[PDB]
C-alpha cells in the first residue's frame, strides 16, 4: 500500500534493519551484487531507524539523524502523502530544484565563436514551387524545426515583407506581412 | 433524410476544413493599394486580410472586387493615368468606399460549426470569410463556398442520400433564371466592370449575336489586368481581355435543367469553379447555378 | 519472507543497467507473470536536475501503445525511488541474435527492420526522437518480434528548436552528432536505423575502427563497403539512409516508398496502411471522446479493448477515425503536391514594367561582437528589455502599448561561411491583437533600426 525502501550501499557481510516499525528487532536484509535492501509498508509520518552491520550499529549518511534524551542516535525518515503518486513526487522534487535555483529578470544591460547554422533553416517554404494542379494557397508540410523562424524579402519600394510558419493545433499557417517602412 | 447535410454542417467545426499547410497574405492598411493588387498576383492569392497597425486589429479584406471598384470609379481614358490607383493607400480607398454605409469585419472562429460559416457567407452576401483564432488573435485561413462544397462532397458517401439529390434542376428551382447579367464578345472591359458594380454578380457569360455562351468573364479574370499591367486600357473588348487563357481554355462549363442536383454538385466540385451556365439544346443561356445557390439550398 | 517485493512483484536479478536507471526482473507473487522493473533514484534525479526530463519520459511511456515499443504498465512511487513496471520480453537483445546467427537471412532481416521503423515512425509522430537506436536497445519477444527500449537518451522535438546533445554509441551516431553540430532529430534516428539494417544483413558494422578518431573520420566520410551478396535494391536503400548530408538523407516516407521495404510489408505498421487503425490506438481521438463526453482515457480504451461494438464511447472513437480517413485520403485537398490541368485560380506571373527569393533573418559580414553591440544599441533605442542566454543568444521583450500584452522573441547569431554571419528571429508562445502580427512588428522595428 505504502512501500518504503531501506537500502544499504556501505558494504559488509550481513546487514540488519532496526527501527520504530519493528520494535528495534533485527530485520535481515538481502543482497544484490552490492546493495542490501528491504521494502516495508510504512504509514505517513516520522520513522526512526538504524542499520546493524557486522555486529555494529551504523549511521546512514544519506539521511538526517535524531538524538534521544539518553543519547541514542537514530536515522530519521519522513513518509509524505506526495511520495505515493509519481506526478505529486515529481512536482515536489522540481520545487526543491527551483528552491535550489533561487539560492544560486528582464534588463537593458549588454553582455561582457557563434554556432554553425543548421542547414534545415535554409529550406525556405516560400521559394519552392507547388505544381499547377493544386489550390495556390496550399503549401507542403513544414519541418517542425523551421516553425516560428523569420523569413524576409529584401526591401523593394518602401515595403518590408516578412513571413513565418506557425502551428495551430495540428495545422500550419505561413503568414506574409506587407508593411511600409 | 433532408436535414442530413444541415446536421453534418452543425457537427463539423471550421477547423476540419482548414488545410494542413497553407499561405496567408496580410496587408497593413497604410500600404499603397496598387502594391496590394500586385502582391496578390505575385503570391498567387485572390484575397488578403487587412491589418490596421494603429488599432492593432483586422478591419476587413482586400479582394479583386476592390480592384473592380477602383478601376470603374476612377478610369477616365487610356490617354490618362488612373491617379487614385497610383496614389491611394488601402486606408484612404476604404474611407471613400465605405463612406455611405457601415460594414465591420465579418469573421468566424475555427471552433464555430460549418453551418455558422455557410450562414455568415449568405447573410452577409460575401465570398471570403476569414477564420480568426480568438485565443491568439491570428487569422488562420480564408474560407470560401468552393472549399465548403468540396468538403461536403468527400462525406456524401458517409450518409443516406436525400431524395432531392436525384431531383432535376427544374423541379428543385435552385439558381437564377431571370435578369441574367451578360456581356457581348465586343463589350469593353469598363462596361463589364460597371455590370459587376451594379449587379454584384461574380461572373458574366460572354454571348454571341444569337445569345449563345462562347466564354465567361469572371471577377478572377479582372486580376489579369494587374498581372499583365494592361489596367490603363479598359476600352479593349472582353474577348481581347480573355485571349491570355485561350491556349488552355477547355470551354464553358454548363448544365441542363433536366440534370440532377448530385450531377451538378459533382461537376462543380471536379471543375473547381463557382458557377455553371444553365443552357438549352443550342447553348442559349437560360440561367445560372452558383455555389452560393447550392449551399443556400443544402443548408436551409 | 526474505524476498524483495514492489506491488505484487518479487524482484530478481538485474537484466542490465541502461543510460539512466537499473533494470531488474520481477515475478508476480501469485501467477509467476514476468515484468521488467526500471528503478530510478529520486535523489539522483534532483542532484542531476533532470526532474522535467524524467517527468516527460514517464508521460511519453504512459501514452505510447505500439506493438514494437516496450509497454509501461505502471509506475510505483516511494519516498526514495520510482519503479517503472514494464513489459518483459524473453528473447533478449537483437545484438546477441545477430552474433548467435552469422547475419540474418534477407526475409527475416526485412521483417525485423520493418518492425523497428514502424516503432521509430510512431515516436516521431508523437514528437519524440529515441537517439540511442542500436541492436542492444532492440529487444526480441518469444515469437521473434522486435521491441525498442531505453528512452533514457530520448528528447522532445519542439517547434523551431534544434537538438545538440551529442549522445549514443559512436558506431551508430550520425556525422552531424559526432561533429557536435545542431540537428533536427528524426534524420539522426534514420542514420542509426541504416546502421542496424547493415548489421542485420551483414553481421558487421559499416563504420568500425579500434582508434576512435579514424572511426569518426570514416563516419564523416560516409564511405562504407556494400558486400556482393546484397542485391542492388537494398544497396540503394542503405546508401540513401547512410547519406552524410542530412538534407539528402532518406526520410521514413522515402523508406516506405522503397521497393525492398514494400516487399511482404504487413498492413498494421504505418498509419496510412489498411490495418493500422484497427490495431494501433489514436491518442488524439481518445482525448476528443473524453472531451465530447466526460470520461477517462481508460474508460475509452476499455470499450475498445473489451467492450461491445455498439458501445457509445467506441462508436464515437471509430467515427473520429472514419472521418479522419476520409480527410487523409483527400491528401491534395489538405497539402500541396510536389512539381497536369492547372487549378482554375492559378495566377499568371507579374510582368515587369524576376522571381524574388525569401531569406532567413538578416546577414552580416561584421565581427560577431560588433554585430551583438549593434543589436544591444538598437534594442535600447526601441526600449526593448532582454535576458542574455549566452553571448550569441538573447530572449527579448517589449510591451504592446495598444493591447497592453508583452511580445517576446528569441535572437540567435549563427556562423554561415568564412566571416559570413546570420541573425535568426524566432517567436515565443493576444486576444485583442494578433500574436503573429506582434512578432512581425517587433522584428520589423528591430531590422529597421539595425545598422
Ligand atoms: C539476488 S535475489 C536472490 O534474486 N534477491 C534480490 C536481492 C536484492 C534485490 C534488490 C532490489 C532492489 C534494489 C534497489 N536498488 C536501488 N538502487 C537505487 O538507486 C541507485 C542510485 O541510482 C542508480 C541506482 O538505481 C537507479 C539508478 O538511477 N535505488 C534502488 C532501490 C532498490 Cl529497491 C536492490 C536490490 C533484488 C533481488
Ligand atoms: N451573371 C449573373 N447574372 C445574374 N444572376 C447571377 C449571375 N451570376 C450569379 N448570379 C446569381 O447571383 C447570386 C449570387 O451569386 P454568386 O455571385 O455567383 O455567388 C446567385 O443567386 C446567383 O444565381
Ligand atoms: N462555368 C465556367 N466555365 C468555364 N470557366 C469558368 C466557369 N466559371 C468560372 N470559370 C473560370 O474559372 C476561373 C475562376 O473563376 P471563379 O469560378 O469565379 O472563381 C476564372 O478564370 C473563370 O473564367
Amino acid at each position: 500500500a505504502r512501500p518504503t525502501v531501506f537500502r544499504w550501499t556501505g558494504g559488509g557481510k550481513e546487514v540488519y534493519l532496526s527501527g520504530s516499525f519493528n520494535n528495534w528487532s533485527k530485520l535481515p536484509l538481502t543482497r544484490s551484487h552490492n546493495n542490501f535492501v528491504a521494502i516495508l509498508d510504512l504509514p505517513e509520518g516520522e520513522h526512526q531507524y538504524k542499520f546493524f552491520v557486522d555486529g555494529q550499529w551504523t549511521h546512514d549518511p544519506s539521511e538526517p539523524i535524531v538524538t534521544s534524551q539518553l543519547g541514542t542516535v537514530n536515522n530519521i525518515i519522513q513518509v509524505k502523502k506526495t511520495d505515493f503518486e509519481v506526478f505529486d513526487a515529481l512536482m515536489v522534487d522540481s520545487q526543491k530544484c527551483s528552491d535550489v535555483s533561487e539560492l544560486s529578470p528582464y534588463h537593458q544591460e549588454p553582455y561582457v565563436a557563434p554556432p554553425i547554422l543548421p542547414p534545415h533553416l535554409l529550406q525556405v517554404i516560400l521559394n519552392k514551387d507547388t505544381g499547377i494542379s493544386c489550390d495556390p494557397a496550399l503549401l507542403p508540410e513544414p519541418n517542425h524545426v523551421m516553425l516560428n523562424h523569420l523569413y524576409a524579402l529584401s526591401i523593394k519600394d518602401g515595403v518590408m515583407v516578412l513571413s513565418a510558419t506557425h502551428r495551430y493545433k495540428k495545422k500550419y499557417v505561413t503568414t506574409l506581412l506587407y508593411k511600409p517602412i | 433524410n433532408n436535414s442530413v447535410y444541415t446536421s453534418f454542417m452543425k457537427s463539423h467545426r471550421c477547423y476540419d476544413l482548414i488545410p494542413t499547410s497553407s499561405k496567408l497574405v496580410v496587408f497593413d492598411t497604410s500600404l499603397q493599394v496598387k502594391k496590394a493588387f500586385f502582391a496578390l498576383v505575385t503570391n498567387g492569392v485572390r484575397a488578403a486580410p487587412l491589418w490596421d497597425s494603429k488599432k492593432q486589429s483586422f478591419v476587413g479584406m482586400l479582394t479583386i472586387t476592390d480592384f473592380i471598384n477602383i478601376l470603374h470609379r476612377y478610369y477616365k481614358s487610356a490617354l490618362v493615368q488612373i491617379y487614385e490607383l497610383e496614389e491611394h493607400k488601402i486606408e484612404t480607398w476604404r474611407e471613400v468606399y465605405l463612406q455611405d454605409s457601415f460594414k465591420p469585419l465579418v469573421c468566424i472562429s475555427p471552433n464555430a460549426s460549418l453551418f455558422d460559416a455557410v450562414s455568415s457567407l449568405i447573410r452577409n452576401k460575401i465570398h471570403r470569410l476569414p477564420v480568426i483564432d480568438p485565443e491568439s488573435g491570428n487569422t488562420l485561413y480564408i474560407l470560401t463556398h468552393k472549399r465548403i462544397l468540396k468538403f461536403l462532397k468527400l462525406f456524401i458517401t458517409e450518409f443516406p442520400k436525400p431524395e432531392f439529390m436525384s431531383k432535376s434542376l427544374e423541379e428543385l428551382q435552385i439558381g437564377t433564371y431571370a435578369n441574367i447579367a451578360m456581356v457581348r464578345t465586343t463589350t469593353p472591359v469598363y462596361v463589364a466592370l460597371g455590370i459587376f458594380v451594379q449587379h454584384r454578380v461574380s461572373a458574366l457569360p460572354v454571348v454571341d449575336e444569337k445569345g449563345r455562351v462562347v466564354d465567361i468573364y469572371s471577377k478572377f479574370d479582372v486580376i489579369n489586368l494587374a498581372a499583365e499591367k494592361t489596367y490603363n486600357n479598359l476600352d479593349v473588348s472582353v474577348t481581347k481581355a480573355l485571349q491570355h487563357r485561350s491556349h488552355y481554355f477547355e470551354g464553358v462549363l454548363k448544365c441542363y435543367l433536366h440534370e440532377t442536383l448530385e450531377t451538378i454538385i459533382n461537376r462543380l466540385v471536379e471543375a473547381e469553379v463557382h458557377r455553371l451556365v444553365v443552357v438549352d439544346e443550342n447553348d442559349v443561356v437560360k440561367g445560372i447555378v452558383s455555389l452560393s445557390d447550392i449551399l443556400q439550398a443544402l443548408v436551409l | 519472507d526474505g524476498r524483495v517485493k514492489i506491488g505484487h512483484y518479487v524482484l530478481g536479478d538485474t537484466l542490465g543497467v541502461g543510460t539512466f536507471g537499473k533494470v531488474k526482473i520481477g515475478e508476480h507473487q501469485l501467477t509467476g507473470h514476468k515484468v521488467a522493473v526500471k528503478i530510478l533514484n529520486r535523489q539522483k534525479i534532483r542532484s542531476l536536475d533532470v526532474v522535467g526530463k524524467i517527468k516527460r519520459e514517464i508521460q511519453n511511456l504512459k501514452l505510447f501503445r505500439h506493438p514494437h515499443i516496450i509497454k509501461l504498465y505502471q509506475v510505483i512511487s516511494t519516498p526514495t525511488d520510482f519503479f517503472m513496471v514494464m513489459e518483459y520480453v524473453s528473447g533478449g537483445e537483437l545484438f546477441d541474435y545477430i552474433c548467435k546467427h552469422g547475419r540474418v537471412e534477407e526475409m527475416e532481416a526485412r521483417r525485423l527492420f520493418q518492425q523497428i521503423l514502424s516503432a521509430v515512425d510512431y515516436c516521431h509522430r508523437h514528437m519524440v526522437v529515441h537517439r540511442d537506436l542500436k541492436p542492444e536497445n532492440v529487444l526480441l519477444d518469444a515469437h521473434m518480434n522486435a521491441k525498442i527500449a531505453d528512452f533514457g537518451l530520448s528528447n522532445m522535438m519542439s517547434d523551431g528548436e534544434f537538438l545538440r546533445t551529442s549522445c549514443g554509441s559512436p558506431n551508430y551516431a550520425a556525422p552531424e552528432v559526432i561533429s557536435g553540430r545542431l540537428y533536427a532529430g528524426p534524420e539522426v534516428d534514420i542514420w542509426s536505423c541504416g546502421v542496424i539494417l547493415y548489421a542485420l544483413l551483414c553481421g558487421t558494422l559499416p563504420f568500425d575502427d579500434e582508434h576512435v578518431p579514424t572511426l569518426f573520420k570514416k563516419i564523416r566520410g560516409g564511405v562504407f563497403y556494400i558486400p556482393e551478396y546484397l542485391n542492388r535494391s537494398v544497396a540503394t536503400l542503405l546508401m540513401h539512409m547512410l547519406q552524410v548530408d542530412p538534407l539528402k538523407r532518406a526520410t521514413i516516407k522515402d523508406i516506405r516508398e522503397h521497393e525492398w521495404f514494400k516487399q511482404d510489408l504487413p498492413s498494421y505498421l504505418f498509419p496510412e496502411d489498411p490495418s493500422y487503425d484497427a490495431n494501433v490506438i489514436d491518442d488524439e481521438a481518445v482525448k476528443e471522446v473524453c472531451e465530447k463526453f466526460e470520461c477517462t482515457e481508460s474508460e475509452v480504451m476499455n470499450s475498445l479493448y473489451s467492450g461491445d461494438p455498439q458501445d457509445q464511447l467506441a462508436v464515437a472513437y471509430h467515427l473520429i477515425i472514419d472521418n479522419r480517413r476520409i480527410m487523409n485520403q483527400a491528401s491534395e485537398f489538405y497539402l500541396a503536391s510536389s512539381p497536369l490541368k492547372p487549378h482554375p485560380e492559378r495566377m499568371p506571373p507579374l510582368i515587369a514594367d524576376k522571381k524574388a527569393k525569401w531569406h532567413l533573418g538578416i546577414r552580416s559580414q561584421s565581427k560577431p561582437y560588433d554585430i551583438m553591440a549593434e543589436v544591444y544599441r538598437a534594442m535600447k533605442q526601441l526600449d526593448f528589455e532582454w535576458k542574455v542566454v549566452n553571448a550569441y543568444h538573447l530572449r527579448v521583450r517589449r510591451k504592446n502599448p495598444v493591447t497592453g500584452n508583452y511580445v517576446k522573441m528569441s535572437l540567435q547569431l549563427y556562423l554561415v561561411d568564412n566571416r559570413s554571419y546570420l541573425l535568426d528571429f524566432k517567436s515565443i508562445d493576444p486576444r485583442l491583437g494578433s500574436h503573429t502580427m506582434d512578432f512581425f512588428e517587433m522584428c520589423a522595428s528591430l531590422i529597421t533600426t539595425l545598422a
